[PDB]
């Protein structure tokens, strides 16, 4: 919602484009940025088959919970805190989404901001 | 608000202004009509129970009907004639020059 | 508005022979005049064998000697492979996965 | 092809020669006989015809052709011998030598290698035709039936004769397997185009093309029930395969002498299909659905692919079985009610159960539902045009609609619905008429399972 | 399953419980004119009862005709092929 | 049935018009042929263009589920005048006031949709991450060929 | 039969109607009381959302504006 | 056709039906029903007939403006969910006579007693047509009504296929 | 392999016996109803095998 | 055969009915079909359950149950 | 009217991208609309085939 009034119903030179984002450097303020680091390999990806979309930065503990969902069998009420896991690490994943938005959407305030200094000068 | 009728949708009976104006013409000739339904009536009733007869009632209303119905042009096939023409020079033409795609094209 | 006394005596006369006529449709006591848990389980018991057990030997014989002896008739999604899996034909273990960050 | 045409010549001293009461009984039990041993012309190659001698051979198109053509003779047997119950001796045989005298001209037809041979016979099944109609016709209108049946073939043949006569001194041969070796294009020119009319028209008028259709109701609502049965099954068919043939030697001229044909057979189908949704008598409805069919044949044959020459050959067979199902349905009904209104008797599942499934079945396969061989060819049919222009999709797939409306409309009118109370008449099935009715149904349906026969050459 | 009594019982219960109607005047062949005092009117609503009594339509044409309780038992019997 | 007992060409004179209708068992005051032009109705009578739905269920019909009787002249469009086909019946509501309600409640509801692709809802946040250069060989990318790299950053 | 009809009265019930409807309606009500007991979350929400308000410009790398 | 006093009472029943439909309460359909009643006495002894019928054409147009657009329908009615459904059961009683003689010999009583039905026709059949011959007048009916036996032993004319009609549940 | 494939197909020939059996062959039709729920019943319980099998170890073929 | 309840039991006052004829009254009419519709408010159909009630039929049994398992889960956790 | 409205539901499921949501609720619905189906039967056959809504009432008992 809210942000989304903003930009139809207000200045939406300020506000992010999702179709677009980012428009900054990744290391614009960011002094040492480190590389999101994935465990599974490629190799164990495609053995375990998994989707496409699910071959993300959480697909280790994936891979974990389907292994367990196998071996508990027929036991279907087990394996839920594996399931968890995978759950919880892609919220997270989602949490940096939403920064990386915020951080767009500040980044292009300073801007704004940066150009009613000049247009002053 | 008025009913506005169509000819897809009657005036109702009941809101037709001639329905409550009836005169002697008028139940004169709806008297003429129930005499001619009931002549035909009879003539269909002594057929339809005589206990001897096993058939069709043939009916002269059924036959005229037929009758009378068993008794724009290039326009359609010239527009069709445009369409499909002028798709496929449009489609030969690119096939000529190679801008078609038939990469897995080998049913026809 | 009611009946006139000849629309009364037709309508009586037709309902004598109605009630007469529906009555003449009961059929009498010989006719129709016909020409000439154990039991659970064995009722049961009986369609699982000629509707289950000789099907499935019919189609199994089926896939067995005629459809598998081709090509390509029946394919099989290949099983999935997860990190610490043992592979039966050949005896081959998978590594483990790398050790996770803690979350 | 001797071993057929000698057979079915010795039906006519058989017919003359029975008692008389044997006469069906020995007619039907021998021409089935006959449709048995047709089936030894599937010894098809895949590279080679089946080239018997100088002047008969059999291809993968002939063949199922041939086939239908020895099946629908003690079909006719069956499906006449009721209303010619009161017919003296003498004219019964007759009318029995006019059927096999038609036999030995199709199958004949069929089977030539040289397309002035084929030409005469396919003009001297006129013949027996016209003298069917008209001689054993129940209405007076079947005198002028005759003359339009007569003379829209001959306005037609008549340019074709011509044309073959003159490709012969051109090209020195009309004999089939050499036109596919010495053939040579038509270029383009007005004596060129007069060539493609001639060699093309009086295919058309058989099929028949939309435009040159009005002679084939008229025919069928005058003809007896065997000149329906023959005219819908096989004799359309002598037209689609003509131009099957003929078109080898057309090349590339088709390419854009089809357009107009086309053009009236695309149109032409959803129009007559339309027709069929008002049509008051159930025999033309049934002859304006043959011309909605017969048009998918008629563009499947002038787009020349692959594809639409195997839809072109299921289509021919299957509409040859599903037709003249149709016509006995309707004619079994016509025999106790004596009328062809579609509207006069309804409600006659009630009456008659199991005639009623026939029905059904009739008209499923007639609105091609998967996978009876209807579906096949017209399926076939619907896909090469689609690579022909991808605009015919939108007239394809509305036939497709109103082809299951007037299909179960036929069904609803005449067996849903309340019985017509005075129709007391209506007896119970004949084990003839059912056996006529499965005759029909359960080859159809049993070709489901072996399609490929069907196909025809390109297969 | 109905029957020629059952049909006139729940006849005259219906009119029984009709406060235009006094129960001690009423039998199977009380006209609804001359004998009850009732009008056209009521009579439209007595046939409208009736109809939901049954759960069935009885159509204008014929609904005008059925003065008494008797004729319309049976009217109803009529319809229903009741013979008993 | 005679010839004298079929439809026959358009009536000319006032004595063609009552033997026309006595031949269609009407009264010549209702009696009525199409126009004359060269469609070919013939002398055949315009009936009033009703669906035999609006005909009265109750009256005891030789034909009920047509609701015709024997031997009276039938509707040249009978049969698209049938109980399964084209129904002609008053409706509660006028036909032109139909027309409008429907056409204006599928032309607003098209319009909002084309508002809602240009104006559309989202969440606030960036674009989902895919390690190994946004999947280059799990989508079949061109093992040979060496993508751009796609780096992603902590945050 | 053995539920005999009766006129402008409440319907004759057998007792097995009864009880299995009440059980059925009492199972309804204990599955969903137990499941809510146990995945409350999955009405209410699975993880807190964030208000991005109170990110530090420091935490997002939003450099200081006179830079 | 209708008189006025026909047109006036189908028009209250169609009104209640109409009321009914939008009330569903049982209560509050008598409330309104008991007003609509009183609408209709309030008129009722308008002597003036010219004011009965523009009495009767405005209410015919209050009514269209105020029916529901989906009354309800008893089932077996016209336009009913019920209406024709046991159609296809009802089978016409010329149809036993092409019974096989073994599908007759399962009910030798039935088919006994149909015979004598049968013979009751055919003695019937002489004595109905003269009796419709002696009442027609010259030019033929002017109605539909049909006329009762008038001697002993006579049944009315015309009357099989009203005794002999299907069961209206036939099966 | 064997029994999924076997099984999956049994369930599909399974329902196509009751319409086989109009044929006359051994048909009872004081309760033909009965016949064809009971076949539903047990197609039923021949399918929950390869689904098992499936949820198990997600075999498909 | 079939045996219909006495018609005299069936009376307006205790019911809706009897407010539909004091409403009427007060216009000077009266209802007098009331009677025909009283046994729908009579008998066992006089009390119904509201909406809510419905929609809690099985409440009582089903927390019953509830307190119990959970009870018995508590108490089996804690061994 | 509540099954199209269902299909609608489903079919806005699939213009999401969700198609296995969508299968999910293929699955779920077939379960409680064929019961509601069922169920108003019941009440049209204890109604002798009476289906207005209008008619019904006082059931719960
Ligand atoms: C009269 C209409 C005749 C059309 C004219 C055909 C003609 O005469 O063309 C002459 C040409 C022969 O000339 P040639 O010297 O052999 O070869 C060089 C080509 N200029 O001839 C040819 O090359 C081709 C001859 C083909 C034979 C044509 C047969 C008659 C064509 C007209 C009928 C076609 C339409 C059919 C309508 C059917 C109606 C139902
Ligand atoms: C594309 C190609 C389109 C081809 C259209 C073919 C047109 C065929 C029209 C029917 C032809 C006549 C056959 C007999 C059908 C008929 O007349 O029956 C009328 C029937 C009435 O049914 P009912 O309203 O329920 O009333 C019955 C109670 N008296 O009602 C019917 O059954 C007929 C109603 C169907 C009318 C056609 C309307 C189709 C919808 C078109 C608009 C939608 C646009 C396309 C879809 C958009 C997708 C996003
Ligand atoms: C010398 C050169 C000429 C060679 C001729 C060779 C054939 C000679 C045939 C001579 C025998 C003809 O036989 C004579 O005609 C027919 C059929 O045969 C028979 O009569 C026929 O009547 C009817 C048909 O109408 C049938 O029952 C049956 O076909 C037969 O009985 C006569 O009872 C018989 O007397
Ligand atoms: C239902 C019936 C459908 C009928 C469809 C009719 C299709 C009409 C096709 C028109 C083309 C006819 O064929 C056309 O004839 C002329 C003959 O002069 C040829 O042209 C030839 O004559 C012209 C003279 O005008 C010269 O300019 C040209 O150099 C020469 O080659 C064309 O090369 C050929 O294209
Ligand atoms: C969440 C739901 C989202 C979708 C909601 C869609 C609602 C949109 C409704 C648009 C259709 C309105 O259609 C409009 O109605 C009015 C009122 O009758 C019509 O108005 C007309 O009819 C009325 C009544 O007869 C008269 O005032 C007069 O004849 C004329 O004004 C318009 O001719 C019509 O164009
Ligand atoms: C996995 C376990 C799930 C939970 C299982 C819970 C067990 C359920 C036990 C249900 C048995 C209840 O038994 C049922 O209770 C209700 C209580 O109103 C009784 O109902 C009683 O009160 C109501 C009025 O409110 C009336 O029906 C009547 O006065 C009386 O019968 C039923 O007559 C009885 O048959
Ligand atoms: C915030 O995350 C947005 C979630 C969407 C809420 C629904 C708003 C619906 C408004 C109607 C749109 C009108 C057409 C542009």
């Amino acid at each position: 919602g809210a942000h989304l009034a903003r930009r139809y119903l207000g200045d939406a030179s300020v506000e992010p484009d999702p179709l677009r984002m980012p428009t900054f450097p990744p290391d614009y303020g960011f002094p040492e940025r480190k590389e999101r680091e994935m465990v599974a390999t490629q190799q164990e990806m495609n053995d375990a088959q998994l989707v496409l979309q699910q071959r993300d930065y959480c697909a280790h503990y994936l891979i974990r919970f389907l292994k367990c969902k196998r071996d508990s069998f027929p036991n279907f009420l087990a394996c839920k805190h594996e399931r968890h896991d995978w759950d919880y690490c892609e919220h997270l994943d989602y949490v940096k989404r939403m920064k990386e938005f915020e951080r767009e959407r500040r980044l292009l305030q300073r801007k704004k901001r940066r150009e009613q200094r000049e247009a002053d000068m | 608000p008025k009913y506005e009728a169509s000819r897809l949708s009657s005036l109702p009976t009941t809101l037709d202004p001639a329905e409550y104006d009836i005169s002697s013409e008028t139940r004169k000739a709806q008297a003429e009509r129930l005499a001619i339904r009931s002549r035909l009536k009879r003539e269909y009733q002594l057929q339809y129970y005589d206990p001897s007869r096993r058939g069709v009632i043939e009916d002269p209303a059924l036959v005229r009907w037929t009758y009378a119905r068993s008794a724009f042009g290039i326009g359609p096939l010239v527009f069709w004639y445009y369409v499909f023409k002028t798709d496929r020079d449009r489609k030969e033409k690119l096939i000529q020059e190679g801008k078609l795609d038939r990469t897995f094209n080998i049913s026809y | 508005s009611g009946y006139t006394p000849e629309e009364k005596l037709r309508l009586q006369q037709l309902r004598e022979l109605r009630r007469r006529w529906l009555k003449d449709q009961e059929l009498s006591p010989r006719e129709p005049v016909l020409p000439p848990v154990i039991y659970k389980t064995y009722r049961h018991s009986i369609f699982a064998f000629t509707h289950v057990l000789i099907p499935v030997w019919i189609i199994h014989y089926y896939l067995k000697y005629h459809v598998t002896t081709k090509p390509y008739t029946i394919v099989e999604k290949k099983p999935r492979i997860f990190p610490g899996d043992t592979i039966l034909e050949t005896g081959e273990v998978i590594p483990p996965m790398k050790e996770f960050p803690d979350q | 092809m001797l071993k057929y045409i000698i057979p079915t010549i010795m039906l006519m001293p058989l017919t003359w020669l029975s008692k008389n009461n044997m006469i069906w009984v020995n007619s039907t039990a021998h021409s089935l006989l006959i449709s048995f041993t047709s089936l030894l012309l599937m010894n098809q190659f895949g590279d080679n015809s089946l080239n018997f001698s100088l002047l008969f051979f059999s291809d993968s198109l002939s063949t199922p052709l041939l086939i239908l053509t020895m099946w629908l003779l003690p079909l006719m047997l069956m499906a006449s011998q009721h209303h010619l119950s009161k017919e003296n001796l003498t004219r019964k045989k007759l009318f029995i030598t006019m059927l096999i005298s038609l036999q030995l001209f199709l199958i004949m037809t069929f089977t030539a290698m040289e397309l002035i041979l084929f030409y005469i016979l396919f003009e001297a099944t006129l013949v027996p035709t016209l003298i069917i109609i008209t001689r054993w016709g129940n209405q007076t209108e079947r005198l002028n039936a005759g003359l339009y049946f007569l003379f829209y073939t001959l306005a037609g043949s008549l340019p074709l004769l011509v044309a073959l006569i003159y490709i012969q001194n051109t090209v020195g041969s009309l004999n089939f397997l050499m036109l596919q070796y010495w053939v040579q294009p038509v270029h383009n020119s007005w004596s060129n185009v007069f060539m493609w009319l001639a060699c093309m028209m009086a295919f058309m008028v058989k099929m028949p093309l939309y435009g040159l259709h009005l002679w084939l109701p008229k025919a069928h609502v005058e003809a007896p029930i065997a000149g329906s049965m023959v005219l819908a099954a096989v004799l359309l068919k002598l037209g689609g395969y003509g131009m099957l043939r003929i078109t080898l030697i057309l090349n590339p001229m088709t390419d854009f002498m089809a357009y107009p044909f086309i053009m009236l057979s695309l149109w032409g189908m959803i129009m007559t299909s339309s027709i069929c949704l008002r049509q008051t008598d159930l025999k033309s409805l049934i002859a304006y659905s043959s011309v909605s069919h017969m048009a998918l044949v008629i563009v499947a044959i002038l787009i020349q692919t692959p594809w639409s020459y195997m839809g072109a050959t299921a289509l021919m067979i299957a509409h040859g079985l599903t037709s003249s199902m149709l016509f006995c349905l309707a004619n079994s009904n016509y025999e106790r009610i004596h009328s062809r209104t579609m509207i006069l008797a309804r409600g006659l599942q009630t009456l008659l159960p199991l005639m009623a499934t026939w029905w059904l079945l009739a008209s499923l396969t007639n609105l091609a539902l998967p996978p009876t061989i209807n579906l096949i060819g017209e399926l076939f049919v619907v896909m090469s045009t689609f690579s022909w222009s991808n605009i015919t999709i939108i007239l394809m797939g509305v036939n497709m609609v109103i082809t299951a409306l007037y299909s179960l409309y036929m069904l609803i009118m005449t067996q849903r619905g309340k019985y017509t109370y005075h129709i007391n008449n209506i007896s119970p099935s004949f084990t003839r008429e059912n056996a006529l009715m499965s005759l029909h149904i359960l080859p159809l349906l049993l070709l489901t399972l072996n399609p490929k026969i069907i196909l025809g050459p390109l297969y | 399953p109905l029957t020629l009594e059952g049909i006139k019982d729940r006849v005259l219960y219906v009119l029984k419980l009709y406060d235009k109607i006094d129960p001690e005047k009423l039998s199977v062949n009380s006209h609804f004119m001359k004998d009850l005092g009732l009008d056209s009117l009521d009579q439209v609503e007595i046939i409208m009862a009736m109809e939901d009594e049954f759960g069935f339509e009885i159509p204008d044409i014929d609904a005008e005709k059925l003065m008494c309780p008797q004729e319309i038992v049976d009217y109803i019997a009529d319809k229903k092929d009741v013979y008993e | 049935i005679t010839k004298d007992m079929l439809p026959g060409p358009y009536p000319k004179t006032p004595e063609e018009r009552a033997a026309a209708a006595k031949k269609y068992n009407m009264r010549v005051e209702d009696y009525e042929p199409y126009p004359d032009d060269g469609t070919g109705y013939g002398d055949y009578p315009k009936l009033p263009d009703r669906s035999q739905q609006e005909r009265d269920p109750w009256y005891d019909w030789d034909h009920p589920d047509l609701r015709l009787n024997w031997g009276e002249p039938m509707h040249w469009d009978l049969d698209m005048y049938i109980r399964n086909r084209v129904d002609t019946s008053p409706t509660p509501v006028n036909w032109n006031l139909m027309c409008k309600h429907l056409f204006g409640f599928v032309a607003f509801m098209l319009f909002m949709f084309w508002v809602g692709e240009t104006y559309p809802a989202y969440q606030p946040v960036g674009p989902k991450q895919y390690p190994y250069n946004n999947l280059y060989l799990e989508r079949g990318g061109d093992p040979n060929k060496e993508p751009e790299p796609v780096v992603h950053y902590e945050i | 039969a053995h539920i005999e009809p009766r006129y402008r009265q409440f319907p004759q019930l057998t007792r097995s109607q009864v009880i299995q409807a009440e059980f059925f309606s009492a199972t309804m009500w204990f599955w969903i009381l137990w499941r809510f007991w146990h995945d409350s979350d999955a009405v209410l929400g699975h993880f807190p959302y964030p208000d991005p308000s109170q990110w530090t410009d420091e935490e997002l790398g939003i450099p200081p504006d006179d830079e | 056709y209708l008189t006025h006093q026909q047109k006036v009472l189908r028009l209250y029943k169609r009104a209640l039906r109409h009321l009914e439909s939008w009330c569903i309460h049982r209560d509050k359909y008598r409330y309104f029903a008991c007003l609509l009643r009183a609408r209709f006495d309030e008129h009722k002894n308008e002597k003036d007939m010219v004011k009965a019928t523009q009495l009767l054409r405005e209410a015919e147009e209050e009514f269209w403006h105020g029916q529901h657009p989906q009354p309800y329908i008893f089932p077996e009615s016209p336009g009913g969910t019920s209406y024709e459904r046991y159609e296809c059961y009802k089978v016409p009683e010329w149809c036993l006579d092409d019974w096989h003689p073994s599908e007759k010999a399962m009910y030798p009583d039935y088919f006994a007693k149909r015979e004598q039905w049968k013979k009751l026709r055919r003695e019937s059949w002489e004595r109905e047509v003269k009796q419709l011959q002696e009442e027609t007048p010259v030019g033929g009916p002017r109605t539909e009504a049909l006329p009762p036996a008038r001697k002993q032993g006579d049944l009315p004319p015309l009357w099989w296929h009203i005794v002999t009609r299907p069961r209206e549940r036939p099966m | 392999m064997n029994m999924f494939s076997s099984l999956s197909l049994v369930t599909l020939l399974l329902l196509t016996m009751p319409i086989m059996m109009m044929s006359f062959n051994t048909y009872k039709p004081s309760n033909y109803p009965l016949y064809v729920k009971t076949a539903i019943s047990y197609a039923f319980i021949t399918s929950m095998i390869p689904t098992m099998m499936f949820i198990h170890s997600g075999q498909e073929l | 055969k079939m045996e219909l309840p006495d018609y005299k039991q069936w009376k307006i006052e205790g019911t809706p009915l009897e407010t539909v004829q004091e409403k009427l009254a007060a216009r000077g009419l009266r209802d007098p079909w009331g009677r025909n519709e009283a046994w729908r408010y009579m008998g066992g159909f006089a009390n119904n359950v509201s909406f809510v009630g419905a929609l809690l039929k099985g409440f009582k049994w089903g927390f019953a149950a509830f307190v119990v398992a959970i009870g018995a889960e508590y108490y089996l956790e804690s061994q | 009217f509540s099954t199209s409205s269902q299909l609608g539901l489903m079919m806005v499921t699939i213009g999401i991208n969700q198609p296995y949501l969508a299968f999910l609720h293929i699955c779920t619905h077939a379960f409680f609309k064929a019961m509601l189906f069922m169920c108003s039967g019941s009440i049209i056959h204890s109604l002798n085939d009476e289906q207005d809504i209008r008619k019904m009432g006082g059931l719960f008992k």
